[PDB]
């Protein structure tokens, strides 16, 4: 169980202003503070993965002190985060899976293939089950699980427009993998939104990992068998998300009279600022 | 109090200064969530003989509370050496996550733990953090800790180039390969290998018995709690002058309602005067303020 | 208190209050100044009315 190309690629855009998570569970009301942890750039030239898709490439990630990411779409078109140094039974791997049930988490000692996916339709039974394993299917000499309600919005995402943007931090302190995102509902429909937003602090895990090339992964429909469809036929292109990468430097933040932010600025930018 | 203050057995006219009145804190109350699950340390302290310096089992107990009574069970705890914190105040309050790692070192270097001086341990074997919240406690169970056939299995690396980033195990090959000739590892003389045995067989003398040496690492101020001892959350009072305990940080004050509204994993509600004064019960939902006295 | 001990504490916690105490001293003599620029200035008032 294991289909696979050899390509990859690579795409380029410029961010404007994204990226803002809660760092603490303070109620600062209507003043300002300064904030000083690993952030994106404002106007940050990031690098983006193709629009078009439907694709399937094998990207190598690389995990640079803490990672943003950004994905806008509907019927929840990316369903795997797979973060570690080597992915291959060596060295400590997270594994997030998140299906329409409930989302599944495995720090644990993995191998893997170069893509690992699965593929569903239904075929006369109605059932987008896991049929394919193609993750790691041995190895399970290791010490974590977990199962969470799903915080991703469900497959066949019916909403009126680009009504939703995926927003994610993954971040590590002193081993404590934390995801901080937002479900955003953007209303632009160009590419990257023009415009302010804010990250929820939602998952921490102190268990210890250590995170050099990470990626991150889907599961979408190919053909729900190997036989019944051919294989190899899907272009390295990926799908449309944008990935950016953190720094700590300065910057400012303002609160508002119910708490929350309403304004930032990057203190190590254009001298005004 | 006046002539006192104007150091003479008479007063001119007036107004004069004294002390303050400073209300006093009437009662405490400490307020804890509502889970209370015992926990098996049984698993973690006397279990079966455990690895040498080479490796360390880094081993986190999950989420249990547990009384100060299951640790304390045991006797020969021989290790009492501390940093900045009484080695008395082990439960009363709830701490951040605990790593216990066990593991057994030779006996003769349990005093150059400490930094500031090279040994076995604080050479390029292990780098250790410099605050070193944590504690190191070592008991001796050498009645079954050393079979009388031996104990060969025990290893240390001693060699290494490069230098560790503290905290990191440390298990690897980390080989020497040098000279003023060919080597590629299979030269002879030229090899020096970095890891050496111990052997453990009961007719040793002083600094050659092995220790059931865990150390202890935590942290401080984190929210949610790991292991601690079963405390109540006591009833609360409402302007009343108290020292509240919000499961860590005390203080003395007043209650009142909270007319504003905050989010719901937005509890902690510091100000621009950089004081606690919003917060709201580990168990229900009570969107309250706090003056001080 | 709730980390150090009365064996221990003294020696740590003796710094703070010497901190604290220069902090007022130049608080303090940044008000005296000001006081003083502040009292030639209301007598320059009480002059002029």
């Amino acid at each position: 169980q294991c289909v696979n190309l050899i390509t990859r690629t690579q795409s380029y855009t410029n961010s404007f202003t994204r990226g803002v998570y809660y760092p603490d569970k303070v109620f600062r009301s209507s003043v300002l503070h300064s904030t000083q942890d690993l952030f994106l750039p404002f106007f940050s030239n990031v690098t983006w993965f193709h629009a078009i898709h439907k694709r399937f490439d094998n990207p190598a990630l690389p995990f640079n002190d803490g990672v943003y990411f950004a994905s806008t779409e509907k019927s929840n078109i990316i369903r795997g985060w797979i973060f570690g140094t080597t992915l291959d039974s060596k060295t400590q791997s997270l594994l997030i899976v998140n299906n329409a049930t409930n989302v599944v988490i495995k720090v644990c000692e993995f191998q893997f293939c170069n893509d690992p996916f699965l593929d569903v339709y239904q075929k006369n039974n109605k059932s987008w089950m896991e049929s394919e394993f193609r993750v790691y299917s041995s190895a399970n000499n290791c010490t974590f699980e977990y199962v969470s309600q799903p915080f991703l919005m469900d497959l066949e995402g019916k909403e009126g427009n680009f009504k939703n943007l995926r927003e994610f931090v993954f971040k590590n302190i002193d081993g404590y993998f934390k995801i901080y995102s937002k479900h955003t509902p953007i209303n632009l429909e160009r590419d990257l939104p023009q415009g302010f937003s804010a990250l929820e602090p939602l998952v921490d895990l102190p268990i210890g990992i250590n995170i050099t090339r990470f990626q991150t992964l889907l599961a979408l429909h190919r053909s729900y068998l190997t036989p019944v469809d051919s294989s190899s036929g899907w272009t390295a292109g990926a799908a449309a998300y944008y990935v950016g990468y953190l720094q700590p430097r300065t910057f400012l933040l303002k609160y508002n009279e119910n708490g929350t932010i309403t304004d930032a600025v990057d203190c190590a930018l254009d001298p005004l600022s | 109090e006046t002539k006192c203050t104007l150091k003479s057995f008479t007063v001119e006219k007036g107004i004069y200064q004294t002390s303050n009145f400073r209300v006093q804190p009437t009662e405490s109350i400490v307020r804890f969530p509502n889970i209370t699950n015992l926990c098996p340390f049984h698993e973690v302290f006397n279990a079966t003989t455990f690895a040498s310096v080479y490796a360390w089992n880094r081993k986190r107990i999950s989420n249990c509370v547990a009384d100060y009574s299951v640790i304390y069970n045991f006797a020969p705890f021989f290790a009492f050496k501390c940093y900045g914190v009484s080695p008395t105040k082990l439960n009363d309050l709830c701490f951040t996550n605990v790593y216990a790692d066990s593991f057994v070192i030779r006996g003769n270097e349990v005093s150059q733990i400490a930094p500031g001086q090279t040994g076995n341990i604080a050479d390029y074997n292990y780098k250790l953090p410099d605050d070193f919240t944590g504690c190191v406690i070592a008991w001796n169970s050498n009645k079954l800790d050393s079979k009388p056939s031996g104990n060969y299995n025990y290893l240390y690396r001693f060699l290494r180039k490069s230098k560790l980033k503290p905290f990191e195990r440390d298990i690897s090959t980390e080989i020497y390969q040098a000279g003023n000739k060919p080597c590629n590892g299979v030269a002879g003389p030229n090899c020096y290998s970095p890891l050496q045995s111990y052997g453990f067989r009961p007719t040793y003398g002083v600094g050659h018995q092995p220790y059931r040496v865990v150390v202890l690492s935590f942290e401080l101020l984190h929210a949610p709690a790991t292991v601690c001892g079963p405390k109540k959350s006591t009833n609360l009072v409402k302007n009343k002058c108290v020292n509240f305990n919000f499961n860590g940080l005390t203080g003395t004050g007043v209650l009142t309602e909270s007319n504003k509204k905050f989010l719901p994993f937005q509890q902690f509600g510091r100000d621009i005067a950089d004081t606690t004064d919003a917060v709201r019960d580990p168990q229900t939902l009570e969107i309250l303020d706090i003056t001080p006295c | 208190l709730s980390r150090l001990d009365p064996p221990e504490a003294e020696v740590q916690i003796d710094r703070l209050i010497t901190g604290r105490l220069q902090s007022l001293q130049t608080y303090v003599t940044q008000q005296l100044i000001r006081a003083a620029e502040i009292r030639a200035s209301a007598n320059l008032a009480a002059t002029k009315m």
